């Protein structure tokens, strides 16, 4: 439904479409998980991600 | 950065430094490979646009590692709203005349959206700011980046606690004067951290003295201005090394 609420349960961005109809979205270099809410990165350095902490 | 601790190298790889004449001019931060925002203040006397260049995946000012990265800016673009001379609008989107190569230690900051930065980033309590500025006030700038965590005001909450601030700015920081960002620092960025993923929020721009006890540091509300940033990324070239777009 409307994601204005704890964003919409999204990981990123998401937009509310008519009544109880959301969805979620991601920056690109990211894609969406078929969970629907998560995005996963599609290029080896997405924005906003720190390699050296990533990699652990 | 008054009070905060060095970046570790590599944890703060979308932060650029603003030189001039290969002087220290300002901060900047990297939003994708060829698009650096800052801060429009910083070019209020530029000398020779002719020799602007960013630098990222730097880390020491005194030692090269091969880590660096140099490019020249081929354009600075300044909203029209913006006064030189005064603060509001603080805010400039920089073209590389060619693309930074992303890295481990050369990454971008991911710019949100309109609407999930204003409902729900603005409310995220505590975020980075980054610089080489000063250590204090009158004081030396760093040689190693420098990152303080910071917590954001209301605006209603920030005025109140000093006894100017318009909505494309606001306050964030430490009224007992021991944690800011300087001149030096200005054009940094202002990241905050949501669900695993750093986003810009906000940009370091004017504050009465550094580290002024009974005051806040003000930083360019980012979010007024996605949309803005975004026609202009995607849009065409045109000559000139200083443009002013359109504000809205
Ligand atoms: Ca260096």
């Amino acid at each position: 439904l409307i994601c204005v609420n704890e964003n919409g349960g999204c990981e990123q961005y998401c937009s509310d479409h008519t009544g109880t109809k959301r969805s979620c979205r991601c920056h690109e270099g990211y894609s969406l998980l078929a969970d629907g809410v998560s995005c996963t990165p599609t290029v080896e350095y997405p924005c906003g991600k720190i390699p050296i902490l990533e990699k652990r | 950065i008054v009070g905060g601790k060095v970046c570790p190298k590599g944890e703060c790889p979308w932060q650029v430094l603003l030189l001039v004449n290969g002087a220290q001019l300002c901060g900047g931060t990297l939003i994708n490979t060829i698009w650096v925002v800052s801060a429009a203040h910083c070019f209020d006397k530029i000398k020779n646009w002719r020799n602007l260049i960013a630098v990222l995946g730097e880390h020491d000012l005194s030692e090269h590692d091969g880590d660096e990265q140099s490019r020249r800016v081929a354009q600075v673009i300044i909203p029209s709203t913006y006064v030189p001379g005064t603060t509001n609008h603080d805010i400039a989107l920089l073209r590389l005349h060619q693309p930074v190569v992303l890295t481990d230690h050369v990454v971008p900051l991911c710019l949100p959206e309109r609407t999930f930065s204003e409902r729900t980033l603005a409310f995220v309590r505590f975020s980075l700011v980054s610089g080489w500025g000063q250590l204090l006030d009158r004081g030396a700038t760093a040689l190693e980046l420098m990152v303080l965590n910071v917590p954001r005001l209301m605006t209603q909450d920030c005025l109140q606690q000093s006894r100017n601030i318009t909505e494309y700015m606001f306050c964030a920081g430490y009224s007992d004067g021991s944690k800011d960002s300087c001149k030096g620092d200005s054009g940094g960025p202002h990241a905050t951290h949501y669900r695993g993923t750093w986003y810009l929020t906000g940009i370091v721009s004017w504050g009465q003295g550094c580290a002024t006890v009974g005051h806040f540091g003000v930083y360019t509300r980012v979010s007024q201005y996605i949309e803005w940033l975004q026609k202009l990324m995607r849009s065409e070239p045109r000559p000139g090394v200083l443009l002013r777009a359109p504000f809205p």
